[PDB]
């Protein structure tokens, strides 16, 4: 379940970090990166509690 | 001469699959959904004088058993798909875009779909010497070419065979060590089917399984 | 972690140029009522023509930064061109409501591309008014993304029959722009071009101007293929793909096998980032010699 | 709206098709009689005598 959670978009443009990096700009890349961080961090929280 | 004769009937038996993408997989159980032919569905078997204008639904399944290449092309501005001894003809006009490819007992199958303004062609040549009802052997229809015309199509006319209709369903394609489709199981047919679908395995043991909500 | 040393590129194989002069610099353009669409494939686009040369009036790219445009290969480029009033320019926006966005070509919310516009002084204007250009005004229902309407039936209001039965509460849905040189700047005709494309959905067809490099093996380096990028050791493979298959995945649906558009061979991808440090010590008080350990 | 018994029926700034649907605060009306040469004079952006 952890590994499969990676492919989840989590309400962003895409899922691949490298792909998002190429097509975006550092001034406003914060949105997608921040959303991905929040989602994956929450997933880790659940897994660690289990 | 244009004769008349009442249509016949026959049933599909686990036939018709195609790779949903161009990607390779090996010995996995990847699940996907698309417009497929549901298992055990009525197939309007047309036996030949007869050539009505068939209503081109979202997705069809054209398959002829065996002839002497009497069938040449199909009908779909209007798409002109037809084959001669010379280069296969691909044209788009109201004949009474253009393209050619190359100069040109068994069983042949063809599926036609139109998504994102794209006309995909999946086909497979299978040497089979069976009887009126086609046998039960799993095989896929590899892509051949994707010519985009992006037009409005509602009718198709042929130029002994079968036709069917596709529906949006979710499947489960088993992959071998060489990455070839060998087995397919649905999960919109029978309770066992959705059990197999949700457990993501081809064998189920004794017990109770939660599947979905009513 | 192991650090990569070099980078390799096996990206392009095309040489033709993308037809663009007729797309932008020309003068014959269809009305916003009926917007033309063009198919572009098997060529290379140039931002230097768009970004650098001239300035026009609009360079609003949505979804992808313009500065990185001609750096990622696309699939199935579609171009749309039409002319509208300068006052109507703002209505062309992702998800923004507007009369043209309600009854005419409406931009999808998730559109990923760019829009370029510029004013027309008298190129598409007449002293008496350019009545050839028309814009939809009246419609029973709103439109869906990438749709066109061709019916010129007289709009129906109320219970009075229309759409051929001319009479009360019946009006023609199409109005003439009437562009004139004497008109205001906001009312002057603007030449706007809409371009759209798709990413990582199909084999490469329209790639950037960047050329390829040599091909190294047995050392994890940055690699790019048609847009896909990653880091890992590249080596030959034994698995045989279908003649059409290009990518390669695993149980995790992660890229691990690629086809070089030049060599046309099965290439393996293996992870190169790995390692963890464990340090065992006999104690600060006792001595100082240490023995590092690498976990995996 | 469906009476169709008027020589002039138009809503300026609002949609007459959808008027029985949204709530306002106050409603006011002025009524008078004019000639046939003065019908277009009473209009937004219209002037004259
Ligand atoms: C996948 O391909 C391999 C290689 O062709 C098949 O293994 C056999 O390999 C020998 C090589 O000496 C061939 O002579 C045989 O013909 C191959 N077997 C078959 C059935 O073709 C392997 O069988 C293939 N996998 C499947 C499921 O057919
Ligand atoms: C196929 O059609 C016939 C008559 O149209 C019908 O009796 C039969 O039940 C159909 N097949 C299935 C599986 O329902
Ligand atoms: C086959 O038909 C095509 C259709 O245009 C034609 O161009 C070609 O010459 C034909 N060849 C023969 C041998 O009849
Ligand atoms: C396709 O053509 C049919 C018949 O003319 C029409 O009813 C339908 O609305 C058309 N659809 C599109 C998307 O053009
Ligand atoms: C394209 O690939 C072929 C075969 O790999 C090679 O001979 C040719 O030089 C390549 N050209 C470009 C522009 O990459
Ligand atoms: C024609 O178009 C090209 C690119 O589309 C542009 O570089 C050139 O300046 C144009 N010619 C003009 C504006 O005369
Ligand atoms: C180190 O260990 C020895 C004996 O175990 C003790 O006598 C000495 O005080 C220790 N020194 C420190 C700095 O802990």
């Amino acid at each position: 379940t952890l590994v499969k959670q990676l492919s989840s978009n989590f309400g962003a443009i895409s899922s691949v970090l490298n792909d998002i990096l190429a097509r975006l700009d550092p001034p406003e890349a914060e949105v997608q990166i921040d959303r991905l961080i929040t989602g994956r961090l929450q997933s880790l929280q659940t897994y660690v509690t289990q | 001469t244009r004769t008349q004769l009442p249509p016949a009937y026959t049933n599909s038996f686990t036939r018709g699959v195609y790779y949903p993408d161009k990607v390779f997989r090996s010995s996995v159980l990847h699940s996907t959904q698309d417009l497929f032919l549901p298992f055990f569905s009525n197939v309007t078997w047309f036996h030949a004088f007869d050539n009505p204008v068939l209503p081109f639904n979202d997705g069809v399944y054209f398959a002829s058993t065996e002839k002497s290449n009497i069938i040449r092309g199909w009908i779909f501005q209007s798409l002109l798909i037809v084959n001669n001894a010379t280069n296969v003809v691909i044209k788009v006009c109201e004949f009474q875009f253009e393209y050619v490819s190359q100069p040109f007992k068994n069983l042949r199958e063809f599926v036609f779909k139109n998504i994102d303004g794209y006309f995909k062609i999946y086909s497979k040549h299978t040497p089979i010497n069976l009887v009126r009802d086609l046998p039960q052997g799993f095989s896929a229809l590899e892509p051949l070419v994707d010519l985009p015309i992006g037009i409005n199509i509602t009718r198709f006319q042929t130029l002994a065979y079968y036709v069917g209709y596709l529906q949006p369903r979710t499947f489960l394609l088993k992959y071998n060590e060489n990455g070839t489709i060998t087995d397919a199981v649905d999960c919109a047919l029978d309770p066992l089917s959705e059990t197999k679908c949700t457990l993501k395995s081809f064998t189920v043991e004794k017990g109770i399984y939660q599947t979905s909500n009513f | 972690r192991v650090q990569p040393t070099e980078s390799i590129v096996r990206f392009p194989n095309i040489t033709n140029l993308c037809p663009f002069g007729e797309v932008f610099n020309a003068t014959r353009f269809a009305s916003v009522y009926a917007w033309n669409r063009k198919r572009i494939s098997n060529c290379v686009a140039d931002y230097s023509v768009l970004y650098n040369s001239a300035s026009f009036s609009t360079f609003k790219c949505y979804g992808v930064s313009p500065t990185k445009l001609n750096d990622l290969c696309f699939t199935n480029v579609y171009a749309d061109s039409f002319v509208i009033r300068g006052d109507e320019v703002r209505q062309i926006a992702p998800g923004q409501t507007g009369k043209i966005a309600d009854y005419n070509y409406k931009l999808p919310d998730d559109f990923t591309g760019c829009v370029i516009a510029w004013n027309s002084n008298n190129l598409d204007s007449k002293v008496g008014g350019n009545y050839n250009y028309l814009y939809r005004l009246f419609r029973k229902s709103n439109l869906k993304p990438f749709e066109r309407d061709i019916s010129t039936e007289i709009y129906q209001a109320g219970s009075t029959p229309c759409n051929g039965v001319e009479g009360f509460n019946c009006y023609f849905p199409l109005q003439s722009y009437g562009f004139q040189p004497t008109y205001g700047v906001g009312y002057q005709p603007y030449r706007v071009v809409v371009l759209s494309f798709e990413l990582l959905h199909a084999p490469a067809t329209v790639c950037g101007p960047k050329k390829s490099t040599n091909l190294v093996k047995n050392k994890c380096v940055n690699f790019n293929f048609n847009g896909l990028t990653g880091t890992g050791v590249l080596t030959e493979s034994n698995k045989k793909f279908l003649p059409f298959q290009q990518f390669g995945r695993d149980i995790d649906d992660t890229t691990d096998a690629v086809r070089d558009p030049q060599t046309l061979e099965i290439l393996d991808i293996t992870p190169c980032s790995f390692g963890g440090v464990s340090v065992i010590t006999p104690g600060t008080n006792t001595s100082n010699q240490v023995a590092v350990l690498y976990q995996g």
